[PDB]
């Protein structure tokens, strides 16, 4: 997908997805 | 006074088809509130989401035949003795959780009574309740995602900077020393 | 996309991709 | 192998090697 | 270059290059 | 001489600043 | 100066030579 496409499907989740999304993120680097 | 096995069954039905659109489910023991409590709670509740959460303490055999028939699995734990449930019909879900986990927590109450349930098709236990009900704003949450995506940029900055970070780090450490 | 989707997306950009994804959202959310 | 040149190298990375760089770096240093 | 072949570019260049070289990505990404 | 100690520590490499940064940590 | 000899001279400095020597690198970078 591109850049477009990952901002527009990360703003359709729902806060619990979205909070799913920064810990894994989270996780996976830093 | 019995209840016809038709009535019965119409409840179940309604129940069912409830759980099968809901997007939370979460089973709480409300043994001891009053009515007050029961009224505010649902006040608060309403407040957030109008008509699209509900409280309600239902009998176990009810909840087990709705939650068969909607076809959930792993909920018999949660239907140890007399169980209010707390679902949403409309509306971003986790703000709930929040309600009623503060709720609990003004009225003193064991937050272990707060069992679990299931979360966007997603079963989570007690303990994991207070997990949801911390989780910051969707906006705070959405300013955080930027960091969280640039940090390999980051990392790579601060990684290379800190070899020069450790020459000045070690030469203070001489310098403590004496 | 699901989450992991999002987050193997993000995976493949291009580190050139991943400034401009990041720029993307500091606008938007920043 | 200049700074310029090391630069363009780590824009053509993917994230993902990124992130594999960033810990080897840390490791090694 | 590959991961391996970035450090060690990297780890020829001279203090006072990586200096430079940490200088630079900040203004790009920043 | 300080000054000369900074300008001995920028001229080397990467690595050489490494063993340097590595062998003072042995304190 | 090898790393060796860098060594020696920041080893004799006194507590404030180390002081300006680390004020001095931090503005270097």
């Amino acid at each position: 997908m591109t850049i477009d496409e990952i901002i527009e499907a990360i703003e359709k989740l729902t806060v619990s997805e979205l909070a799913e999304l920064v810990k894994k993120l989270e996780d996976k680097f830093g | 006074v019995m209840l016809t096995r038709q009535q019965k069954e119409l409840i179940v039905k309604e129940m069912s088809e409830i759980f099968k659109k809901t997007s939370l489910i979460l089973f709480a023991d409300f043994l001891g509130f009053t009515v007050a409590d029961l009224t505010e709670l649902r006040s608060r509740l309403r407040e957030k989401y109008g008509d699209g959460a509900r409280f309600r303490v239902v009998k176990n055999t009810l909840l087990n035949l709705a939650l068969k028939n909607a076809e959930y699995e792993g909920y018999e734990e949660f239907l140890k003795g007399p169980t209010a449930v707390l679902y949403v019909t409309e509306g971003d879900p986790v703000e709930a959780v929040k309600i009623i986990y503060n709720f609990y927590k003004d009225k003193k109450a064991d937050l272990s009574r707060l069992k679990g349930g299931f979360l966007e098709g997603k079963k989570f236990t007690a303990e994991e309740v207070e997990n949801i009900a911390k989780l910051p704003s969707k906006e705070e949450l959405y300013a955080m995602l930027v960091g969280r995506v640039k940090a390999p940029i980051t990392g790579l900055v601060f990684a290379l900077s800190g070899i020069l970070r450790n020459l000045v780090y070690v030469l203070n450490a001489i310098k403590e020393k004496k």
